[PDB]
């Protein structure tokens, strides 16, 4: 009659192994979820950076574009 | 000696006297640690000198000392330079963690003030453009670089 050998391996593994201290944690973090990337140009403009050091230094800016739209109280 | 350079070798050789009583390695040590680990900066100091050092960056009065606090007092030390101060304290002003890294979390604090919204998009690219060697951080002097030159 018909016959079929029988093998089915299934180990699982508890050794340790790898240790080291490994002790840190992070207090902050940030996690934006505006955050995305649809951009295929993936360009920025300097005016990032430019923006940052022209206020501290205090020097003149103004704008109008920036009133219309949600408002502030 | 580098260590007025600060390279990645001598900023090891003050981390190890530090992290040698942190054994966590967390980079917080108390001002009686900071006593001990001035026996591993030298040759037994007067205890005026030793207890300058701990006055200086216990000034908040907590008895704990942040790794970036400690990086505060030997890079002083080690540039000297009175007319940087233009550029410093832009990077401070972001920089309240002290890390001397700009992460897209501190551009968004800044752009925020001036009532205009940069695009997420925007400053996460911002520091890939910035940066010219790779690593996805900037440090002061790569911030330096971006209004001194193009
Ligand atoms: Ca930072
Ligand atoms: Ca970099």
């Amino acid at each position: 009659g018909a016959d079929k050998e029988d093998d089915q391996e299934h180990p699982s593994e508890k050794q340790p192994s790898g240790a080291e201290s490994g002790t840190l944690a992070r207090a902050s973090l940030a996690l934006p979820t505006s955050s995305l990337s649809r951009t295929a140009s993936q360009s920025s403009s300097h005016r990032g950076w430019e923006i940052l050091r022209q206020n501290t230094l205090g020097h003149l800016n103004l704008g109008l574009n920036l009133s219309e739209g949600d408002g502030e109280e | 000696s580098m260590a007025d350079q600060l390279t990645e070798e001598q900023i090891a050789e003050f981390k190890e006297a530090f992290s040698l009583f942190d054994k966590d390695g967390d980079g917080t040590i108390t001002t009686k640690q900071l006593g001990t680990v001035m026996r591993s900066l030298g040759q037994n100091p007067t205890e005026a000198e030793l207890q300058d050092m701990i006055n200086e960056v216990d000034a908040d009065g907590n008895g704990t000392i942040d790794f970036p606090q400690f990086l505060t007092m030997m890079a002083r030390k080690m540039k000297d330079t009175d007319s940087e101060e233009e550029i410093r304290e832009a990077f401070r002003v972001f920089d309240k963690d002290g890390n001397g890294y700009i992460s897209a979390a501190e551009l968004r604090h800044v752009m925020t003030n001036l009532g205009e919204k940069l695009t997420d998009e925007e400053v996460d690219e911002m520091i890939r453009e910035a940066d010219i060697d790779g690593d996805g951080q900037v440090n002061y002097e790569e911030f330096v670089q971006m209004m001194t030159a193009k």
